[PDB]
């Protein structure tokens, strides 16, 4: 599947199971933003801007994440849980007699 | 004495309000770095 | 039971337009007690006939406390032709399209950024990685 | 973790002429990868991880 | 009946005027300084309401941004309309045409 990333990360992180993953472990191409549509020319995106800018200050938009973007199927160390081993992972042994 | 700034050039509120920043190369926040402990990993002998 | 569906008007009375999907923007059915929103939202219409709905989500959330500081107004309204916006035949539709045809003045919620879309309007700085 | 997220940018006088016609060179540049390929040629290669 | 209502009704700047001794001072005018919000309620007589719109309307916040809603007394017979009633006045009234 091929899709925005800012949905998707969601997405997998809160889905019964954990079984979904990005590949390369939170990885992206082409680096854009989401952002404010404003009117060709508008007297307001002088100020529009500035206001945003201020909440990274404070912190306020770095704790808003917190509380509509987190998930519980945790994506560190690469839980495998268990591999239930079959025949292509020994692939080699049964060669070494061949 | 100079037109354009061609650097690495964080955003904040201050500077936004003397002067126009484009839009970014690329995205990156700020963390921490210290020092490695692998010298004192978990070695091995016959007699452990 | 009244004539008007909206009160009559009175550039602080600005409008807006969005779309609904993910966590960013969330609708909600009017809770049928009294036919309002309850707290923790903002009121916004949808065409096709005129529909009360309740809109909330993480990106709102925004634009609550962006209003509030630079001190405008606004009465949000669903969009109801197409996605995001496509050009077909050097037409604009969707969120895009309406900004153009200067029927809405400001659109929020989950757009993305990118050089055709800044041939007609201008964006601002990106509050998320995407 | 990373705990304050911003980006670098090119910054230039208040009101100058290339105001808006500098920053589609850089949000195009994006789309054709030539943003990557000058990341993999000086950011990203050999190392102990 | 705020109370016990899930929509967040909220009050504030509760005012009274003393209409009593008349001693024709600015009390109602200094009182009303610390005032907002768009909607006002009134609840006065028809005869005594004119000097209350006056007083109010010098201060002018009544033009724009700001509705009057009226019980049924400020109503005389509706056939006639005392003068500084503020423009776009809703109230209502018992049903009269009909
Ligand atoms: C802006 O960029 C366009 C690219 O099509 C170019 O034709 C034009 O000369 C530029 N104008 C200025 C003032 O740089």
């Amino acid at each position: 599947f091929i899709y925005d990333a800012a949905v998707l990360n969601y997405m997998a992180g809160r889905d019964e199971g954990c079984k979904l993953v990005t590949i390369g472990s939170g990885k992206v191409f082409a680096s854009t933003g989401y952002g404010i549509a404003i009117q060709k020319d508008s007297g307001w995106k002088r100020q529009v801007d500035l206001a945003i800018l201020q909440l990274f200050g404070d912190g306020e938009m770095e704790e808003l994440e917190a509380l509509w973007l987190t998930g519980i199927c945790h994506n560190e160390k690469n839980e495998v849980m268990s591999s239930q081993l079959d025949i292509d992972n020994m692939a080699g042994v049964f060669y070494m007699l061949g | 004495q100079a037109d354009m700034i061609v650097a690495p050039l964080t955003i904040n509120n201050e500077r936004a309000q003397y002067i126009e920043f484009s839009k970014p190369f690329k995205y990156q926040g700020l963390t921490i770095l210290v020092k490695k402990e692998i010298p004192r990993s978990t070695l091995d002998s016959f007699m452990q | 039971q009244m004539k008007y569906y909206v009160w009559p008007r009175m550039d602080d009375h600005l409008s807006i337009v969005t779309l609904e999907e993910a966590p960013f923007v969330i609708v909600e059915s009017v809770d049928p007690l009294s036919g309002t929103c309850m707290r923790n939202t903002v009121p916004c219409q949808k065409r096709i006939g005129y529909i009360k709905k309740c809109c909330k989500g993480f990106c709102i959330d925004i634009l609550k406390k962006i209003s509030k500081s630079v001190k405008f107004t606004y009465d949000l309204y669903l969009v109801t032709n197409g996605k995001h916006g496509k050009k077909i035949n050097g037409t604009w539709n969707g969120m895009i399209g309406e900004v153009v045809m200067k029927r809405a003045y400001m659109a929020v919620g989950s757009l993305t950024i990118n050089e055709e879309r800044s041939e007609v309007v201008d964006f601002s700085v990106p509050f998320i990685e995407t | 973790e990373l705990f304050f997220r911003s980006g670098f940018g090119i910054g230039m006088r208040k009101d100058s002429p290339w105001k808006q016609n500098v920053s589609l060179s850089i949000l195009k540049s994006h789309e054709n990868g030539f943003m990557e390929d000058l990341d993999k040629t000086w950011v990203r290669y050999q190392e102990c991880d | 009946t705020i109370e016990n209502s899930f929509v967040g009704w909220e009050l504030e700047e509760v005012l009274l005027l003393d209409m009593s001794l008349d001693d024709g001072d600015s009390k109602i005018q200094n009182q009303l300084k610390k005032l907002q919000s768009p909607i006002i309620l009134l609840y006065c007589t028809k005869e005594e309401a004119t000097y209350i719109f006056e007083v109010a309307n010098s201060v002018g916040l009544t033009g724009y941004g700001y509705t009057w809603i009226v019980p049924s007394l400020v109503a005389g017979d509706t056939d006639t309309v005392p003068a500084e009633f503020p423009t776009g006045l809703i109230s209502v009234s018992y049903d009269e045409w009909d």
